[PDB]
């Protein structure tokens, strides 16, 4: 291998002193480049809390039961139920027309009230849990590019500094700083039933907040504007039907088509974007291969023959047939000036080792690599 | 159907499917239920008064009415 | 009894010569008075039609299964699977980022797509029936509006006219014609599941036409544009997951909010609204009771006192303890004015029978009801 | 997890989430599964291409991997 994670990413940035400030985006990565000094890849792996606080529950389909209607005649004033001052129902005041073929003695608009238990259908619940700054997790990792070792810093708000020892590299210092509004950020869940949805996804806490659906705390005994999901229909004498507004996952999905799915690994909540700022020290980085001779030039083979990289680079695989470790004889001509080289190394010192990765940034035009006495044709767009 | 006296003086008719377009005996009064919708007791239940209709009087939008008994309520599931 | 259903309604006409042309409201009705007539209740009891037309069918949950992904590398040209051109399946082609770390050659953009099968859960789906014209029913009833019966004409677009008979009170003719586009009128319905809610909704052909949902025809194999409840994950280099958009009852019950619920009675489908103009003709009915004689003033007790009916009509119930049967004297008079009689009677000729209600018309004011020598002051608002 | 060859040459290794972070002999090659969201085998699956990684390459975005052994696949119920 040899740092060959950033060649592929898509996001790819190339920083070329002793220190350097980077900004380090969740999905994307740096290669540092310095004079006399091995190239470093260095990337934001996650950002992550453990066991975030719970926010509010809400339900997505309601059980309904016991429906009640209590009516009164017209002077007999409001029709009342004891479920109208109980908590876990939903109520509707309405009147019916009312007369002599329904026990009243004056024809008119007579009070009806109707009311029903709301409950939540099991595993129809949609769960949230929100960020706190001073608990959250940075994981920045630091992997030589050196084309023939990965290594993991931790960081919180309290612990900003760490040093990391690069193998034979020497060591190389971070001072890494964290930037949203995470107690504002919530990771929703919906509760798992037959169909396969995603994860979870990140959201706004006002947005969470704002959700019209039944709401609760965990452990709470009924659930908080539960008439939501509760639907009255047209009154009669005596009697006024109760629906249920249906299973509101469709509706939530629908809302939630194109809002970013986060990911939870056990107990590590995820935040979907971030980046972090660090001061990346050198000053104790040193180059492997300074007693290392000279590969033979006529003793190599293209593994791989020179490719673009996706970011502008060219990038290659030798084989070796003579005495390893050594260095690789690397070279590139503009076409017409067999003299003067044109290549600019991102693999600055390509060793062979003992059981080979080359990388070069080339000049737009009509270029010859060389690897030894390896040759290859490239144009550079 | 089943009747049931509760404590408040009130009478408890428990209806089922079977029960729809027939007519009952609560104490010394009859009950007619009428109800089109009923199925099998459960929790998904509908309970309103099943209102008594006064001598020489017709039943208007009710689909429940009694007649020489007071008090009367009828409750019915939806399940099955 | 004698004709109490109307005096409940809130849609109550009065029409007071031979003929008389009405137009009848699904939910209203009419009574006609006519001089040396008995008083007549008119009303259009239904609108409907036996075993309706099914329409297409939708579902409102599909049920996935057997996701399969298929991946190129960059110049190799579009990703396929079999499942692209197959019924029952929803696909995607999209783009992935591929490399030496996933077997191509090249770093670039290697072609990826997904496919799954597409299907319904069972009881989620959502049918229609559509009406159509010539073989809607329509159904009016009459009873006398005697106040001591009921009679029903059914009637099609084929058969306008019936004779019915009211018994004593003689003959009725009706000649009656139906007036919306019937066959762009639906009657939707959900298939039953454990939660309570209306029986079906009546909406226009082309709004159930419009519904983003998968549908097809009963008897088909395959949902016809089922990719409306597919989404398709972010590809990865091999790899994309396709998920569920969820249960779409909460997102369609939202959408019939304020829609009215229409009926279904074994096999016939209720329109839920609707009107019939009729010509009803009076020629050959006689009024009952020409034989006999006065009520004795003296033996009334009020049942009922005088009330309002709702309809600006004075309505009362009486008792007579006299030999029956007997034509009961009624009169009214404006208080200061004991000579002139100021009421009009919509139950024209009151008779007392061997096992009473009475029905007023009264000017603004202050007025005493006179049920024999059986006095009651009111007041016309 | 096991394995059956197909008819067209193809390898189809059927895992469960037993399987994740296993590697497992296949042919004169083996494959690691690292899929972390597997389950029991069902009619909910996800199949896909188990990439043949090149000697001396690491593997980039994939969570199937095979090394010495071609044309292999992934698939996975995510039932229980």
């Amino acid at each position: 291998g040899g740092g060959s994670r950033c060649t592929h990413l898509e996001n790819r940035d190339f920083v070329t002193t002793t220190r350097v400030t980077l900004v380090l985006e969740l999905g994307g990565c740096v290669t540092i480049t310095a004079e006399g000094k091995p190239s470093m890849d260095v990337w934001l792996d996650a950002i992550y809390q453990e066991n975030p606080a719970k926010t509010r529950e809400y339900c997505l389909h309601a059980k309904l039961s016991d429906t009640k209607v209590a009516a009164r005649c017209p002077t007999m004033g409001p029709a009342t139920l004891a479920e109208e001052h109980q908590g876990g129902t939903v109520c509707k005041r309405d009147q019916s027309d009312r007369g002599w073929g329904n026990h009243c003695g004056l024809f008119g608009k007579g009070s009806i009230v109707a009311c029903v238990k709301a409950a939540c259908e099991a595993k129809k619940k949609a769960t949230g849990h929100v960020y706190d700054a001073n608990k959250i997790v940075y994981t920045v990792k630091v992997e030589p590019h050196t084309g023939d070792g990965r290594k993991t810093a931790s960081f919180t708000i309290s612990s900003e500094k760490t040093i990391l020892t690069m193998g034979e590299y020497g060591d190389v210092s971070l001072l890494c700083r964290v930037a949203v509004d995470l107690a504002q950020t919530v990771i929703l869940e919906l509760d798992k039933t037959v169909e396969h949805l995603p994860t979870a996804w990140q959201v706004h806490r006002d947005w969470f907040n704002d959700l019209a659906l039944p709401w609760k705390h965990e452990g709470a005994q009924n659930w908080n504007n539960a008439e939501r999901l509760v639907e009255f229909g047209a009154p009669h004498a005596v009697k006024m039907d109760v629906y249920n507004l249906g299973d509101q996952t469709g509706v939530l999905l629908k809302a939630l088509a194109g809002v970013p799915v986060a990911h939870i690994e056990g107990t590590k909540y995820h935040l979907k974007s971030g980046h972090v700022t660090c001061e990346v020290g050198l000053e104790k980085l040193k180059m492997k291969g300074l007693t290392y001779t000279m590969c033979d030039k006529t003793k190599f083979t293209w593994k791989r023959a020179p490719t673009d990289s996706g970011h502008d680079t060219v990038v290659m695989e030798v084989t070796f047939s003579g005495t390893k470790p050594c260095r690789i004889p690397v070279r590139a001509v503009a076409h017409g000036s067999p003299d003067v080289n044109v290549a600019m190394l991102i693999t600055p010192n390509p060793t062979i080792e003992n059981n080979g990765f080359i990388e070069m940034q080339l000049p737009p035009g009509d270029n010859i690599i060389y690897v030894g006495e390896l040759s290859h044709q490239w144009f550079q767009k | 159907a089943t009747v049931r006296k509760e404590r408040d003086g009130s009478t408890v008719i428990r209806a089922e499917g079977k029960d729809a377009a027939t007519q009952v005996r609560v104490e010394n009064g009859t009950c007619v239920i009428l109800a089109t919708d009923m199925g099998s007791w459960c929790d998904d239940s509908l309970s309103y008064e099943c209102v008594t209709i006064d001598q020489g009087e017709e039943p208007v939008d009710v689909d429940c009415f009694c007649r020489n008994v007071d008090g009367v309520y009828l409750e019915y599931g939806r399940c099955g």
